[PDB]
């Protein structure tokens, strides 16, 4: 644990990137989190929503 | 069948042409909810039930 100050910064940045990547898996109330699934399943009036 | 004993049929291991369902004018109501009616020929499904 001698080099914990640099490793803390590295872990925080990697964890922020992992959270930002993980947030793509959430649909945020939509029917799916995948854009290709919505664009291949729905007409543009409801795919817009 | 009647609505209290509504008949459920499994559809599996077939290639389905839904374009004859959209282009037919015999249906008074043809309303899809989670999918566009014109994209049904472009997708693959399982657990299809009528």
């Amino acid at each position: 644990s001698a080099l914990g100050k640099l490793q803390d910064v590295v872990n925080q940045n990697a964890q922020a990137l992992n959270t930002l990547v993980k947030q793509l898996s959430s649909n945020f109330g939509a029917i799916s989190s995948v854009l290709n699934d919505i664009l291949s399943r729905l007409d543009p009036p409801e795919a817009e929503v | 069948a009647s609505v209290y004993a509504w008949n459920r049929k499994r559809i599996s291991n077939c290639v389905a042409d839904y374009s004859v369902l959209y282009n037919s004018a015999s249906f008074s109501t043809f309303k899809c909810y989670g999918v566009s009616p014109t994209k049904l020929n472009d997708l693959c499904f399982t657990n299809v039930y009528a």
